[PDB]
RNA sequence: AAUAGAAAAAAGUAGGUAAGGGAAGUCGGCAAAAUAGAUCCGUAACUUCGGGAAAAGGAUUGGCUCUGAGGACAUUAAUGU
RNA sequence: GGAAAAACCGUAAAUCCUAUCUUUUAAAGGAAGGAGAAGUCGUAACAAGGUUUCCGUAGGUGAACCUGCGGAAGGAUCAU
RNA sequence: AUUUCAAAGAAUCAUUCUUUUUAAAAUCCGAUUUUGUUACUUUGAGUAAAUUAGAGUGUUCAAAGCAAACAGUUAAAGCAUUGUGUUUGAAUACUAUAGCAUGGAAUAACAAAAUUGAACAAGCUAAAAUUUUUUGUUCUUAUUUUGGCUUAGUUACGAUU
RNA sequence: AACCUGGUUGAUCUUGCCAGUAGUCAUAUGCUUGUCUCAAAGAUUAAGCCAUGCAAGUGAAAGUAUAUAUAUAUAUAUGUAGAAACUGCGAACGGCUCAUUAAAACAGUUAUAGUCUACUUGACAUUUAUAAGGAUAACUACGGAAAAGCUGUAGCUAAUACUUGCAUUAUCCUUUUGGAUAAGUAUUUGUUAGAAGGAAUUAUAACAAAGAAGUAACACGUAAAGUGUGUAUCAAUCGAGUUUCUGACCUAUCAGCUUUUGAUGUUAGGGUAUUGGCCUAACAUGGCUAUGACGGGUAACGGGGAAUUAGAGUUCGAUUCCGGAGAGGGAGCCUGAGAAAUAGCUACCACAUCUAAGGAAGGCAGCAGGCGCGUAAAUUACCCAAUUCUAAAGAAGAGAGG
């Protein structure tokens, strides 16, 4: 496909003086997209295709901002417990999160997210599984169970 | 310097105490040039040695083509993909493109076939120019500021035509 | 500055060391090497506090400066040097060898083992790692490499290991009838048959243990030392040999003398 | 241009310039000096909310050698003039 | 090989000019609040308190207050 | 509001706790064993001591402490075949409200959701594999099998009040 | 121990407060004190100031002694001690205070496949030799300065100080024999192959290039053959840095914040011990915000916990442990594995001491003790016997500690 960025596009670990590109397995019962696996893009941010490390934590979230260079913002959604009325209260919290070539994620999908390799100042995780759903509500306002 | 002091992640501005430790940087950038070798070693946490590179001049040198390396004289810095800086001051760091004398490469390619191991798809035209002048651009494959090399590898097909493209006519 | 804190306090110590509050201020703290601080005893707590063989820290130096006494059959030259999860002190002079584990109680003892047995110990590998010229070498909890280790022996099995020549004899795998002893759990210092062995993908695992009262109990398979077949302990376990009491059962026992 | 020349002091008139202090001057800072162009920042009391405002208060500005941004035409996205 | 000395970036204390914010704290005069003594002046409210009361509101008034306008009874009428 | 009610036995004091079995789909030798997610709950794992609860233990009692106890005028005894004290004790639990594993039939949530969807049989077809096949860097063609895709039929076929 | 009385009135029931009443390992104080056991004790107020003294050194098989002493045999032979000094290692701990800090620090819980690691422990190495190269201290002498932990010459001389430098294994042919061929540990690049882990661009194996550093020119001594000290790489260990999730007191008379000065992302580099806007350039225009962001307050170090608890709770947590912070104010380095150290150093400001008037040196929030502050708090005591720590680690030190 077409090129338009200033950069070389390495793909590190492809390989070209052996006889005719670069995946792993993931693990944890996960696997590589149909995209991951045929798909001609480049990074190194991607952790089917790059050298970040799918380790530590894996938690379900739901995005709410999409417009970020293959990054996403999702909030994790919880019930707080308050012992002195013994009682619930509503509380979240934004991950942010890189989100793949692979994933053309939209607002209000579930996404799965690994805790990873941290890649920046605010970035620090990466989407491993992009779950498609639909709320019409507002993102910003909206609550699931993720 | 390192660590923090910068601002948070709500944006605000984070009162600092905790004063700065050894452990937290702050060191300086590297400026090797092209001239005859000058590295300076610099002493890091645990006594590890790294070498900063003040001046350089021959690399180790890479042929894609066969996937071997010669200790090679490079003639000119002539292009960075980042900043003007760089390439003005003929100062060179791992993103830069040079130019090394074919030489060593003409003589293993006399060795293997007679004129100008074994056999695969040969020498391709955009590789066959740079040598046919005597003078081939190549790409630094090493850090010069931590390990005192800038070793590389001759810039090669895609790559090299995408950068002659946008290196080029206007200039 | 802020870098390494040297003492160990009183209460600072580990539960096991039987230090009370009167009595000092201190504890000792081990030298590095031969296994975990907190998964230790040094020679000074065996010699006095337990054994009862000097008055002071003092009387253990005068002990250790003389050079009957050898851990792994082999002298050392000081009080801190750490006695671990198990190994093998000679005192010459007394021709005296104990053999080091925890009690039920989850507190070390000593226990009495003859010469015979003495001149090998069974030793869990802790890492089995690969080295240069495709060679094996084997990583103990007691640590000792064993360059040479035979390819089918795996990271979590047992080893029979001389002390003298420091190679190995035999091995036990690692399998769901293992005999098995808790190092460190909630069901520490006790043994049992296994029930079941138990793996999950990047986390932590769990064994299911049967006791010899043929009751059941969970612990994890990171702190389970293998110690014989279903056959038999391959070592000499204390003479209690892991065996659960009650509370209820412990007092009419205690009353009962 | 209702004149020229020579000499060059007072004094005059139109101008300049002046150490150290800085309105102690006088009717009154009068006179004179200081400020001043652009570009970038920053801008209060108060206010009929429009203003105040170029407020106040700062910074920058030469010469050379480079880099980037901003057109027009014609060959099926790239390449040309 | 090599000391002093200089120069350049990069750290960067401190000093001074402002700018904003914080804290007490001064100030003639203005204008308040409470405490004390059987002080001066009315007689306002309490009963239909001798003009029903109270609300909102505006204007007057040395005041306590009065008057207008529209409400309510917490009315002195819950009754052709 | 709404979706799988129950039945019979055995143990046991008229009572109580428990076990067996009653549709469907997938799998293994006509029999055998599996089947949404989360909250909630159960057990657990791993978890500083001091403190705290709390056991053992007459510090002269108690506050305390972590010690002690036994017999012997120096042996009875145990065990080595004249040598050698002994029993010991220094427990257990609380140890976030979260994370980790874990049994769960209720209760809550959520999930797909006929302005049309998916379960099967049939025929065509391109992807991968199987079987075939000469010549000691390496070389033609062919049957077949498995998954994917287009099209007529066939299910108790497919929406709670 | 799951608990109440007196007070509106002429008298009453109600609302409602006030008052009593009890506790406080919570402070002060008045009076009184025959005992004994037990023992908190200059936090609140000034992280204010300090007189004098003391608080970290280290040599018993194992670096260096023609200062010297000394035991045998006889100004000689052996030897054995040794003031002293170079050298080595420690002083990064422990002690002190709680000023600053409000999503940081702290607590549990991850991750480090993004890393470093002295002592200690176990593995265990690759491209002139009966012993090499000098140069330096103490030391000898002349000196200099009022003072000071000031130091100048010249001649020396050592070191385990400093600097050089001396096969053999595996592949192919041949019988547990004889020939031929190769041979760099970290570290780095380019090219492939690919025992383990959930996951590998990992272990590992090969190729082509570079490439540190190295592998003992050292000391004791096991029948009435042993050991120390040193050494590259690897692992272990004592640790340490980062890093995930979850958790805050009061305040809206603090509602929009952040973004030219990196705010948020992407790319490329540099820097780092390593990830990282950590730092530079280029390119995007984001990001965070009533679940109270952003400010402001706090007599706010955090926790384990403490007080009162019938059950909830409420108040409190300088203050024996763990973790953090700080060493007059700020700041910066050096040394070393470890320090942005503080009885390390440098500088500025705030203080301040001796001066010979040139100059020079100083830092109690270590232990006493003093001043000032105050409502408020002890001895310049004695000792290393125990508890432990540091060293050339027994035998010595330690106002740690008792």
């Amino acid at each position: 496909d077409v090129q338009h960025e200033r950069a070389y596009q390495k793909q590190e670990g492809a390989s070209f003086f052996n006889s005719k590109r670069y995946w792993k397995k993931v693990g944890l019962g996960f696997a590589t997209p149909k995209e991951a696996k045929e798909g001609v893009y480049v990074d190194k941010k991607c952790p089917f295709t790059g050298n970040v490390s799918i380790r530590g934590r894996i938690l379900k979230g739901m995005v709410i901002s999409n417009k970020m260079k293959r990054t996403i913002i999702i909030r994790r959604n919880y019930l707080h417990y308050v012992k002195k009325y013994n009682r619930f209260e509503k509380r979240h919290k934004n991950i942010p999160c890189h989100c793949s070539p692979c994933f053309d994620v939209k607002e209000g999908d579930i996404v799965t997210v690994g805790q990873c390799r941290p890649l920046s100042k605010t970035v620090r995780f990466n989407v491993l599984h992009v779950e498609k759903h639909q709320i019409f509500g507002s993102a910003r306002k909206q609550f699931v169970l993720f | 310097r390192d660590g923090r002091h910068k601002l948070r992640l709500t944006g605000g501005k984070k009162k600092i105490h905790k004063k700065k430790r050894k452990y937290e940087l702050g060191r300086p950038p590297s400026n090797t040039k092209l001239g005859s070798r000058q590295v300076h070693v610099v002493r890091g946490r645990g006594r590890n040695y790294k070498y900063r590179a003040i001046k350089l001049d021959s690399g180790s040198f890479s042929w894609p083509t066969f996937g071997i390396s010669k200790n090679t004289r490079i003639i000119d810095v002539v292009y960075n993909a980042s900043n003007n800086e760089l390439v003005r001051t003929k100062t060179l760091v791992k993103n830069c493109i040079v130019v090394i004398d074919s030489h060593p490469f003409t003589t293993w390619y006399e060795n293997t076939f007679g004129t100008t191991i074994g056999k695969s798809k040969n020498i391709d035209p955009l590789l066959l120019e740079q040598f046919k002048q005597g003078r081939v651009l190549a790409c630094i494959s090493s850090r010069p500021g931590q390990c005192g090399k800038a070793d590389g590898y001759i810039i090669e097909g895609d790559e090299l035509l995408f950068y002659k493209r946008k290196m080029d006519k206007r200039n | 500055g802020k870098g390494i804190k040297k003492h160990l306090k009183r209460v600072n110590a580990p539960s096991h060391w039987m230090l009370n509050k009167m009595g000092g201020q201190y504890a000792p703290k081990t030298s590095s090497g031969p296994h975990k601080l907190l998964e230790s005893i040094p020679l000074v707590i065996l010699l006095r506090n337990r054994l009862k063989y000097a008055l002071t820290f003092d009387e253990v130096k005068m002990i250790l400066i003389q050079k009957i006494v050898k851990v792994d059959n082999k002298v050392r030259t000081d009080c801190t040097f750490p006695v671990g999860l198990m190994d093998v002190i000679h005192i010459t002079k007394s021709n005296e060898y104990f053999r080091l584990l925890y009690d039920i109680k989850g507190r070390f003892v000593p226990h009495r083992i003859t010469n015979e047995e003495s001149k090998y110990k069974l030793c869990k590998v802790k890492k089995i790692l690969l080295r240069k010229g495709r060679l094996s070498i084997a990583v103990t909890h007691d640590g000792r490499s064993i360059p040479y280790i035979h390819p089918d022996v795996k990271v979590n099995d047992t080893v029979r290991l001389d002390l003298e020549t420091g190679k190995v004899l035999e091995h036990l795998k690692f399998q769901v009838g293992s005999l098995v002893m808790v190092t460190a759990g909630h069901s520490v210092g006790r043994v049992g048959v296994i029930s079941s062995i138990d793996k999950n993908m990047g986390t932590y695992d769990i064994i299911h243990v049967k006791d010899s009262r043929n009751k059941v109990f969970a612990t994890r398979l990171s702190n389970v030392f293998v110690i014989g077949d279903n056959t038999k302990p391959y070592i000499s376990l204390p003479r209690e040999k892991g065996i659960k009491l009650d509370i209820i059962e412990e007092r009419r026992n205690r009353l009962k003398a």
